[PDB]
Formats: C-alpha cells, sequence, structure tokens
RNA sequence: AAAUUGAAGAGUUUGAUCAUGGCUCAGAUUGAACGCUGGCGGCAGGCCUAACACAUGCAAGUCGAACGGUAACAGGUUUGCUGACGAGUGGCGGACGGGUGAGUAAUGUCUGGGAAACUGCCUGAUGGAGGGGGAUAACUACUGGAAA
RNA sequence: UUAGCUAGUAGGUGGGGUAACGGCUCACCUAGGCGACGAUCCCUAGCUGGUCUGAGAGGAUGACCAGCCACACUGGAACUGAGACACGGUCCAGACUCCUACGGGAGGCAGCAGUGGGGAAUAUUGCACAAUGGGCGCAAGCCUGAUGCAGCCAUGCCGCG
RNA sequence: UACCCGCAGAAGAAGCACCGGCUAACUCCGUGCCAGCAGCCGCGGUAAUACGGAGGGUGCAAGCGUUAAUCGGAAUUACUG
C-alpha cells in the first residue's frame, strides 16, 4: 500500500538509492499503489555518476511491498521493504539494466517482461 | 584559450572544429596560440603561392 | 537565414 | 572461384505499406528452404529446382519520398527491379515516383501485385492502372484464380496451368492443375495477349505467329526476356505474401525474365581525369576493376561497412584501389557478404556481385573505386536537392560539440541530408528530402548517438533600407578639455539609393568644394559611414540600397584627426537614419512549382495564403509550372503543405531574388 | 701500443656609454605531431592518452613405452587382434614464455654483505625396490534440464 | 603553510607457528620504540643497467633491449603443487555485459591480430614452426600470436637514383 | 629469395623553406598603419630587399618547414663556478 510521501528503496541499477512517491497514477482520488502499479516519484538519494540524479521526477513500478500480495488460494507473499524499479517518464521502460531482489508474478505482463527476465528470483 | 587565425581569409565561424599550435602574437596581449590553417574546419589562404605549407595550400596544378 | 541554397 | 555470372541483382521498390518487407522476408524463407534497408544475398533454383541455383542480390528500397536517396542508389547499382503494387491501392503516389527513378537508369522491371486476399482487390484493375497512369505496357504472366476472400492461388498464363500452393506447408510445395472453366474464358484471351507481345520483340516470331504456327514456350519466354531488357514492356504477377501464395512463383519469373550482370549495358565513365574520355568499362573480370560505393554504414563491433558494386574486374584483400572522385589512394581488406542467416568473410569479389568492404577509410557515398593502374571515374549517383530546412539547437550547451560531429556523421552516410551554419544567426540548419526524413535523423542523433536537440524554424536575414531623403544632417564630435582633443564636424545628406544602381548598394559622394574638409579626412568620414551600415540603428540588421553625400564640414589645426571625423560621421549617420523613414526588408525568393493540373488551384491558393505574389504560370505536357515571389519567412516547411495538397506529386525550386520590404505586422514582429 | 686530447658567441634597456639583469637566437636530440611534397632499397621503431569497454579467431598442451577400454580409421556378422587412439583415469607442464606499469618513496630497486632456510626437472654417490588391501573414472542401465 | 608519532606499539619470557629466523602469533612481564641526521602526514613515482645533452661537473630521462619488482574486471580468500594465494585455475562478494525455452546459465584482450572510445598521434582479424628456444614424449612427433618472417607507415637513421 | 645476366629506352622519378638585421641570399609590382608579417628587434600611412605576388638568388633535399619537449649556450641556483 504505497501512498504519496512513501519512501521506497530502488530495485534497479539506475543509481537511485531512495525515491518518494509524489503521485499514485491511474485514477482520480486513487489512494494506494500495489505491486505492478506505476507511480510518479522524485529521486531523494542517488549514487554519484548514476543514470539518474537527485531531484529528478520520473515514473516507477512497485515490485516489492511490505503489505504484500494475495495469491488466488488466499496465500500472502510479503516483503520486509517497499521497493520500485525506475521507468523512463515517456516510454515507461526500465532505466537500469539489472534487477536486485525477488519480484512477484504480478509483474508478468507484457510491459514488464524486461523486469521479470532480469530479476534474481521471481516468487 | 585565444588563438590567432593567420592569412588573408578566415572561414572560422561559431562551433568550428580547428587545431591550435604554439606561437605568441607580440602585438596581441594574451594570444599565445596560432590556428593551424589547412587542418580540420580551418582552410588555406586563397591564391597563396609562397609559404603555402605554413598556410596549408596545395601545390598549384602547374 | 532559410534553406540549403544559403541566401537570408 | 567464380559463379557463371547468372546472379540476378534486383531491388524491391513499391509504395509504403505495399508489402516490400513482407515479400523480401518470404523471398529469404523460400530461398533458405531451397538451401538444405540493407543488401542481402540468397540462392534460388526453380520451384521445381528446374533452374540452376542462382545468387539473388535483393535490396528492399524504402517507399517514402523522404528516403528517395536510397531508391536512387539502389536502382543504379541493381541490374533488375521488382515493383510491388498493393491490389487495393494499385499505383499509389510513391509507386509513380519509383517508376520514374527506374526510368532514369533504364532498369528492366517486373510487377508483383500483393494483397490479393484483401477485400475489394482486383488484379486486372491494377494492370489497367499500370497501363494508364504509368503509361507502360503490362503483360499478365500470371492471372489469379481466386479473388479477395476466395483467393486460393495464382494461375500461370504461359503454361496455361493453375498453380495451387500448400497452406499447411506455408507455400513450400507447388502444384499444377487445370484452369477452372469459369476462370479459363478470361485466361485464353490474356494468354493470346502474352503470345502477341512475345512475337513483336523477335520480329522472326511475329511473321511466324501471323502465318498461324503456335509459338514455343522456349520461344515466348525468350522474346519476353528480350523485351524486358529493351524496357518496352513490364510483366505482371499476383500473390499474397501473407497467405503465402504466389511469392514463390514470382521469384522463378524474376530469374527467367530479368537481366544478368552481363545483360545490362556497361557502366559509362570518364577514363582517368580530364578530356572527358569515355571509360567504356565492359562488365567482365578481364576488364580493369571498376566499383561504386552505395549505402555506407557503421557497426560497433566491426569497422565502417561500405557496400560496393563491382561492375568489372575482381578485388581481393591486400589490393590497392584508387578513389577517383576523392583522389584518395585506398586498399581493400576484410570484405563481407551478408546472407540472410549470417555475414561471412570473403577473400575476393567477382564482377557483377555486391559486398561490403569493412574499414574503407576514405570512401563516402558516390565514390568510384578502381585499380590505380588504368584509373576510371564512373559518374556519381544522382543526389536530390533538399526540400525542407529546420534549425537544430542542442538542449545542453555541452552537446553542441557532440551534435556537430553527429550531424556530420549522418551527413556522411546519407547524401540527401545536409548540415550548415548560417553566418548571420550562427545557428545549425539541417536540410532533408522530407519532414519525416529530418525527424528520423533527429531521433537517430538521440537514440543512436547520445545527443537530444530542439527543432526550430531558421532565423531569416532581415535587411534595413531608407525611404525618403533627409538633407542637412550635421554631426559634430568635440572632446576638447585640455591637452589634445578630437574635433570633427561633418554635414551629410542621407538619401535612399535605388536597389539596382550599384553592386554594393552604397554610394558615398565627395561633394566637398573648397577647403571646408581636408582631403585626408574624407576617407575617414567614408569609413565611419560604412561601419554604421554594418549594424543598423533600428533592429541591428545590415543597411542596404542607401547612399550619402558629404557637402560641408569643419576642422581644427591640432584637434582634427581621422578618428574624430569617423565618429562625427557615425553621429550624423544615426541622426539621419532616425529621421529618414527606416523600413526592414524581408528576403523574397523566386519559387517555381511543378504541380498536377487538378491541384493548381490549391497550390496557387496556398501561395496566396502566404504573403507571396504570383508572377507567372506555364501549362506543360507533364504538370503545370507556377512562378511566385514569396518571402523566405513564409517559405517554411512549404514542402509538407505542398505534398498534402498534391498527394506528394508536386516539387518546387527556389532562388533568392531581392529584398522587398516586409508588411508592417511582420516588420514590427521582426523589430520585437 | 689505442681507448673522451676538452670549453666560442650574437640580438634587444641609452642620445651615446659602462655595468647589472632578464628575454631571445645559432647546436644537438625525440616512441613525435601537423602542413606541403614524395622514386627506391637496407636496418630499426610504431596507443606516449582511457589499468577505458571489448564482437570474433587463435595464444598450453602432450604422453598408448602408466592404465582399463576401443568411439573412429586402416589392415588381418565379428573382435582389441595389430597399427593407431576419441572420451576417461594417471603423470607432467600449465608458477615458463607473453602483456602492462595501476599500485609502490621503500615492505620495491641498486650496491655490498649476511644467517636461520628450501629447492620439480638435471647431476654424482650408496643402497633398496619385499608382499598385500580397498576403491573409483570411463562403462552399462535408468532419469532430469533449453542449455550449462 | 605536515612536529610530534606509536600500543603488538618496543623489548623480554614461555607456548604455538613457518621450509627457515623473527610480535610471525598468543599469554604474562617491563615501559619502551621512532623523530629537526625530518618521524608522522600530504603529493608524486615502477627501480636499474642505460638513454639524451653537457669540455666536465651536472641537468633531464627511464620508449625500445636486458635485469629486478608489481599487477592481471574490482575487493577478499584459500586449494593443488617443488614452486602460485595463480593472465587464458578455484570459491565468495561487487560493478558490468551476454545466452535462455524465463527454470536458470556464462564471461573477463594490461596474450596476438582486431573493433569502438578517448586523443595532435601510433600498424595486419597476414604466414610458418623452416631455424633458434620452451612444454610433453624413449623417440618419431605434437603443441608454441615465444620466435622467425611478411603487410602497413618518409617515423628515424643510412645508402642510392 | 639475395644475387647475377639479357632486353628496351632518357625513358618512369624534386620538392620544401627562406633573402631587414641577428643569419647564407635583391629587385620590381600591387598595397598605403589597411591587408597582412613577426623567434627577437621590429615592418606597413606612396621609391616596402620586412606585407601579397612575379623574376633572381640562397639553404636543405625524398624530404622541407612549423609546433611541442629535453639539455646546452645560461657563470641565468655558480660543487666545479
Ligand atoms: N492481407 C495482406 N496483408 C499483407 C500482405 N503483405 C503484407 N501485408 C501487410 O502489410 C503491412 C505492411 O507491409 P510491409 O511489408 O511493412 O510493407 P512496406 O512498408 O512496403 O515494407 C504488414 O503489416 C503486413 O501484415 C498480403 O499479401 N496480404
Ligand atoms: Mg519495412
Ligand atoms: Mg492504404
Ligand atoms: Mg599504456
Ligand atoms: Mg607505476
Ligand atoms: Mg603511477
Ligand atoms: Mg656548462
Ligand atoms: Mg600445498
Ligand atoms: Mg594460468
Ligand atoms: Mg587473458
Ligand atoms: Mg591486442
Ligand atoms: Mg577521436
Ligand atoms: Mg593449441
Ligand atoms: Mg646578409
Ligand atoms: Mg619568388
Ligand atoms: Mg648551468
Amino acid at each position: 500500500m504505497i501512498q504519496e510521501q512513501t519512501m521506497l528503496n530502488v530495485a534497479d541499477n539506475s543509481g537511485a538509492r531512495r525515491v518518494m512517491c509524489i503521485k499514485v497514477l491511474g485514477g482520480s482520488h486513487r489512494r494506494y499503489a500495489g505491486v505492478g502499479d506505476i507511480i510518479k516519484i522524485t529521486i531523494k538519494e542517488a549514487i554519484p555518476r548514476g543514470k539518474v540524479k537527485k531531484g529528478d521526477v520520473l515514473k516507477a513500478v512497485v515490485v516489492r511491498t511490505k503489505k504484500g500480495v494475495r495469491r488466488p488460494d488466499g496465500s500472502v507473499i510479503r516483503f520486509d521493504g517497499n521497493a520500485c524499479v525506475l521507468l523512463n517518464n515517456n516510454s515507461e521502460q526500465p532505466i537500469g539494466t539489472r534487477i536486485f531482489g525477488p519480484v512477484t508474478r504480478e509483474l508478468r505482463s507484457e510491459k514488464f517482461m524486461k523486469i521479470i527476465s532480469l530479476a534474481p528470483e521471481v516468487l | 584559450v585565444t588563438s590567432y587565425i593567420g592569412g588573408e581569409g578566415h572561414n572560422l565561424q561559431e562551433h568550428s572544429v580547428i587545431l591550435i599550435r604554439g606561437g605568441r602574437v607580440k602585438d596581441l596581449p594574451g594570444v599565445r596560440y596560432h590556428t593551424v590553417r589547412g587542418a580540420l574546419d580551418c582552410s588555406g589562404v586563397k591564391d597563396r603561392k609562397q609559404a603555402r605549407s605554413k598556410y596549408g595550400v596545395k601545390r598549384p596544378k602547374a | 537565414x532559410c534553406w540549403w541554397g544559403x541566401s537570408g | 572461384t567464380t559463379p557463371i555470372a547468372r546472379y540476378r541483382n534486383i531491388g524491391i521498390s513499391a509504395h509504403i505499406d505495399a508489402g516490400k518487407t513482407t515479400t523480401t522476408e518470404r523471398i529469404l524463407f523460400y530461398t533458405g528452404v531451397n538451401h538444405k534497408s540493407a543488401a542481402t544475398t540468397a540462392f534460388w533454383s526453380g520451384m521445381a529446382k528446374q533452374y540452376e541455383p542462382h545468387r539473388i542480390n535483393i535490396i528492399d528500397t524504402p517507399g517514402h519520398v523522404d528516403f528517395t536517396i536510397e531508391v536512387e542508389r539502389s536502382m543504379r547499382v541493381l541490374d533488375g527491379a521488382v515493383m510491388v503494387y498493393c491490389a487495393v491501392g494499385g499505383v499509389q503516389p510513391q509507386s509513380e515516383t519509383v517508376w520514374r527513378q527506374a526510368n532514369k537508369y533504364k532498369v528492366p522491371r517486373i510487377a508483383f501485385v500483393n494483397k490479393m486476399d484483401r477485400m475489394g482487390a482486383n488484379f486486372l484493375k491494377v494492370v489497367n492502372q499500370i497501363k494508364t497512369r504509368l503509361g507502360a505496357n503490362p503483360v499478365p504472366l500470371q492471372l489469379a484464380i481466386g479473388a479477395e476472400e476466395h483467393f486460393t492461388g495464382v494461375v500461370d498464363l504461359v503454361k496455361m496451368k493453375a498453380i495451387n500452393w500448400n497452406d499447411a506447408d506455408q507455400g513450400v510445395t507447388f502444384e499444377y492443375e487445370d484452369i477452372p472453366a469459369d476462370m479459363v474464358e478470361l485466361a485464353n484471351e490474356w494468354h493470346q495477349n502474352l503470345i502477341e507481345s512475345a512475337a513483336e520483340a523477335s520480329e522472326e516470331l511475329m511473321e511466324k505467329y501471323l502465318g498461324g504456327e503456335e509459338l514455343t514456350e522456349a520461344e515466348i519466354k525468350g522474346a519476353l526476356r528480350q523485351r524486358v531488357l529493351n524496357n518496352e514492356i513490364i510483366l505482371v504477377t499476383c500473390g499474397s505474401a501473407f497467405k503465402n501464395k504466389g511469392v514463390q512463383a514470382m521469384l522463378d519469373a524474376v530469374i527467367d525474365y530479368l537481366p544478368s550482370p552481363v545483360d545490362v549495358p556497361a557502366i559509362n565513365g570518364i577514363l582517368d581525369d580530364g578530356k572527358d574520355t569515355p571509360a567504356e568499362r565492359h562488365a567482365s573480370d578481364d576488364e580493369p576493376f571498376s566499383a561504386l560505393a552505395f549505402k555506407i554504414a557503421t557497426d560497433p563491433f566491426v569497422g565502417n561497412l561500405t557496400f560496393f558494386r563491382v561492375y568489372s574486374g575482381v578485388v581481393n584483400s591486400g589490393d590497392t584501389v584508387l578513389n577517383s572522385v576523392k583522389a584518395a589512394r585506398e586498399r581493400f581488406g576484410r570484405i563481407v557478404q551478408m546472407h540472410a542467416n549470417k555475414r561471412e568473410e570473403i577473400k575476393e569479389v567477382r564482377a557483377g556481385d555486391i559486398a561490403a568492404a569493412i574499414g574503407l577509410k576514405d570512401v563516402t557515398t558516390g565514390d568510384t573505386l578502381c585499380d590505380p593502374d588504368a584509373p576510371i571515374i564512373l559518374e556519381r549517383m544522382e543526389f536530390p536537392e533538399p526540400v525542407i530546412s529546420i534549425a537544430v539547437e542542442p538542449k545542453t550547451k555541452a552537446d553542441q560539440e557532440k551534435m556537430g560531429l553527429a550531424l556530420g556523421r549522418l551527413a556522411k552516410e546519407d547524401p540527401s541530408f545536409r548540415v550548415w551554419t548560417d553566418e548571420e544567426s550562427n545557428q545549425t540548419i539541417i536540410a532533408g528530402m522530407g519532414e519525416l526524413h529530418l525527424d528520423i535523423i533527429v531521433d537517430r542523433m538521440k537514440r543512436e548517438f547520445n545527443v537530444e536537440a530542439n527543432v526550430g524554424k531558421p532565423q531569416v536575414a532581415y535587411r534595413e533600407t531608407i525611404r525618403q531623403k533627409v538633407t542637412d544632417v550635421e554631426g559634430k564630435h568635440a572632446k576638447q578639455s585640455g591637452g589634445r582633443g578630437q574635433y570633427g564636424h561633418v554635414v551629410i545628406d542621407m538619401y535612399p539609393l535605388e536597389p539596382g544602381s550599384n553592386p554594393k548598394g552604397y554610394e558615398f559622394i565627395n561633394d566637398i568644394k573648397g577647403g571646408v574638409i581636408p582631403g585626408e579626412y574624407i576617407p575617414a568620414v567614408d569609413k565611419g559611414i560604412q561601419e554604421q551600415l554594418k549594424a543598423g540603428p533600428l533592429a541591428g540588421y545590415p543597411v542596404v540600397d542607401m547612399g550619402i553625400r558629404l557637402h560641408f564640414g569643419s576642422y581644427h589645426d591640432v584637434d582634427s584627426s581621422e578618428l574624430a571625423f569617423k565618429l562625427a560621421a557615425s553621429i550624423a549617420f544615426k541622426e539621419g537614419f532616425k529621421k529618414a523613414k527606416p523600413v526592414l526588408l524581408e528576403p523574397i525568393m523566386k519559387v517555381e512549382v511543378e504541380t498536377p493540373e487538378e491541384n493548381t488551384g490549391d497550390v496557387i491558393g496556398d501561395l496566396s495564403r502566404r504573403r507571396g505574389m504570383l508572377k507567372g504560370q506555364e501549362s506543360e505536357v507533364t504538370g503545370v509550372k507556377i512562378h511566385a515571389e514569396v518571402p523566405l519567412s513564409e517559405m517554411f516547411g512549404y514542402a509538407t503543405q505542398l505534398r498534402s495538397l498534391t498527394k506528394g506529386r508536386a516539387s518546387y525550386t527556389m532562388e533568392f531574388l531581392k529584398y522587398d520590404e516586409a508588411p508592417s505586422n511582420v516588420a514590427q514582429a521582426v523589430i520585437e
């Protein structure tokens, strides 16, 4: 359940270390972003010489959430942190070339086959 | 830095890729470099038949 | 300033 | 190591969306099944493997008028041509242009009608359109048994047998069967037309046919080859590159009806340099090596790839070459030929074949590569003049150095794309054959090179002129406060000179009489006035068509100096310009437009919508010529609007004519 | 016997002078570059920058006289029977040769010493080399993975 | 325009450890040790035989050839072996890139050739083990981008037209 | 392959800098503090051996100039001195 002001760790190698959701996209009065939801973000921390710089505003896809996801059998998969993969503002494609940490089959859509194929573990 | 274009005609404009070599222009304070003519964007002096190598002018077809 | 034939 | 020079060099040319990429993909599939953009080599026997497997050099040429440059180079280099026509579209605007490019190089061509399966598609209609719009003779080698939804295959007129392809095998297996009786009633008449055309070319077969003896298949096929080489006729076949029916047969027709490298006329050129002696290089290995460079490209893991066509002679690795056009000595190594599956190193390239020489350091597009001994200069390929120009300014100041390198690299690979820096605005202006062409170069500069840029409209070079004459303009410059001061007094008359009176457009009159102004100071006054023209008082634009008269003045024995008189002249010039009526001038272009008669009203109206004034109109056998005088500021992206009005069938040329004054609304806009 | 038998000045501060004092020039050199030009041979040299990133081919294998076996080839439906040896076990090499100068102001290098050591292959000497045990690759059968 | 630095630090005793000596390591004991003959810290740097220049002293330099040192994507660690904490070995971690059927896999040109990039600037994806070496083998042989050559280049010297 | 022999025929093969002094080598024409030149001094505003060109000369030569860099001259860090 990611809302505006939520800080998320970055799962890619774009160079952003921490990001803040500034808007949950996809609806008017939309409140929460879960796994697989695109959110506008601002880089609050970035490594030097990275592909992204502190203050940049761009889209991101939420890949791991502490609230977790629900499976059709009632199973719940939860993580110990909220993490996102930064996406180009226009093409909604991943800025980085590597994905760190597990991801959920919730991202197995056509837009996110890149992320799925690069994740170390998909559960 | 500042460089001196030498010869009667210069084609240099803005954003011109050129090659610079040492050489101070006594009467110009701060100009300690000379543009090389005949190199990259910079061209050779037109109708030059003496010291053509210094000004990068090809041998006349004569 | 305005076309390949040079000119304004 | 030589194939018997039975390779079929061909180029796929058609209107956009016609099927050029689908057809070529199917060509690679069928030739590849027979075995156990960019140039490609395949191997094609017959469908029944009747023909000896021949190398097929296939290039899919781009349909867009924006990318016409590639069609030009392809038609010249490629001996044969295959024109794809959409069955619903028939002869669309671009397909009309590609015909003319083939006409320029006299390239023998056959026609494949694609999209037979599509609804409302008629094979005969497209043949009728080919005869009426392109003014050419179309002969149906193959008729189509099925139409639209009921399209099931393509019938063969020469054998008078229906061909059924296998839907399950993806068209891999051909079948031969009787023509349905409903289809046959039409087939007989078309087969008679095929026979009639073959007889005309041979003349010997013509008398035999008139007597009444049936022409041989061996003899009809021969005569049809004869006439395609003559360029008198075109051969039409129909197929669906999606339903996988018909493409296979068209290839066998290409091999049996198109020219070999030997069949085409030998390339013409200037032997050595000077005297314009005809090179007359015959296309054969024995004659001195001759080649031309087309479609140069760059690879990250390979050296620059320079695609070349060897007309005569054989080139090898470690072989010296001469760039006749650039006067540059060259050497050849690492040649590669690209098959559909892979690219392979080849030690030698026989005449009549195309390959890509990796690492050719001095070879741009349109360069003639020949042996240093016995040099030959084949002419450079036709390069079209750009039709639209836009200003490119880098989004970041740092990108300016990178952008210039990037646009130059794009300009080296593509002849049509041009780059320059206008002296007035010092802006980078790019020129291209279409709006889309410029857009793709911009995207490449961003996607390929790391340089994003801002598109803009070029800044027009405004001029200033004077209306009305102001007399008795006096300018006194005095700086005397102790020691040596500078004193100069000049009385001048600023008048508007006529536009055509003198080449400079400026006249200085030494009307001084007596010793009022010493002769030595008059040149300094003239120098100050010329300097003022360089930066106009109102808007900073250069002054033009203006002359002045110096009639009186004053001096001092110690104070007067050349510099003092120049500054006094500058003061007087400004005062006179302020009172004389200063008007900005807008450059006017003489524009000539060739338009189809139907759209002449639309083009004339568009020119009238612009502040342009029509000065002429010539009706022509092909098109209607319109002459108009239009300010260059109004002439921006004119090609886009002109193409929208005329279905991209109209071309325009322009030349700077004169600097007529701008309208007040535009002139005030320029001042701001 | 012979094996450094080796050291040059000039221009420019002044109206002129002398001193001081810089600046500049004449010489040699270079992993050079550039501009113009270019017949040839011999010999040498050739990323000085990003120890930047590297597509591809190759740069370390060999031994059947260690051993089971013989895939395959060649001879005398078949075999290890032979030549010869794929794969495998075993031995040896792979620490050499080749590249580069990032690090390193001394833990390195050079100069001269030392004392408390090791050392395949090579070499000289003196002997021995006795007699057994268990296992395992390849292999066969089965089975998993797109491949590894 | 770096004055203090050090606590296994400095030494002793015992144990362990290494092929070997040794705070090498550990326990205890003592309170040492270095430093204006510049310790510590900071910047820079492979070192040498030599080279260039200078009458010489000296100054500059360390490309090529030979000796030595160090390094092998980055950081760490061991294994085997006489010998490596190993360029084309292993394990881990990190950055990066590639293959995939999406389950997982793979790699390291500062070898030679070669490409992009940077730069004023620097070469062929050549041939052969014939010679000289090296590895293996009884040898024959095989392997050898060592080496021998060949290409490119007025880059230098030298000779000639 | 080096090398040697036979053939044909002057045939296939010269450029680059410089000339005020320092520093070897001079006049004319254009130009008129402009355009340019320049290592240093300095030249050019109407007879410019200093600029641009022509003729003539000079230096070197398959090279010749220019820039960069090192040492010398610099006793201009002087141990010699
Ligand atoms: N129905 C039908 N569609 C076709 C056929 N050939 C090509 N197309 C479609 O036409 C579209 C454009 O074809 P393309 O090869 O891109 O044409 P190009 O732009 O001339 O290269 C493709 O998406 C094809 O699906 C055909 O024979 N039948
Ligand atoms: Mg296409
Ligand atoms: Mg359409
Ligand atoms: Mg290096
Ligand atoms: Mg170092
Ligand atoms: Mg270093
Ligand atoms: Mg001395
Ligand atoms: Mg061990
Ligand atoms: Mg190794
Ligand atoms: Mg390696
Ligand atoms: Mg290499
Ligand atoms: Mg570069
Ligand atoms: Mg090998
Ligand atoms: Mg003299
Ligand atoms: Mg002369
Ligand atoms: Mg000295």
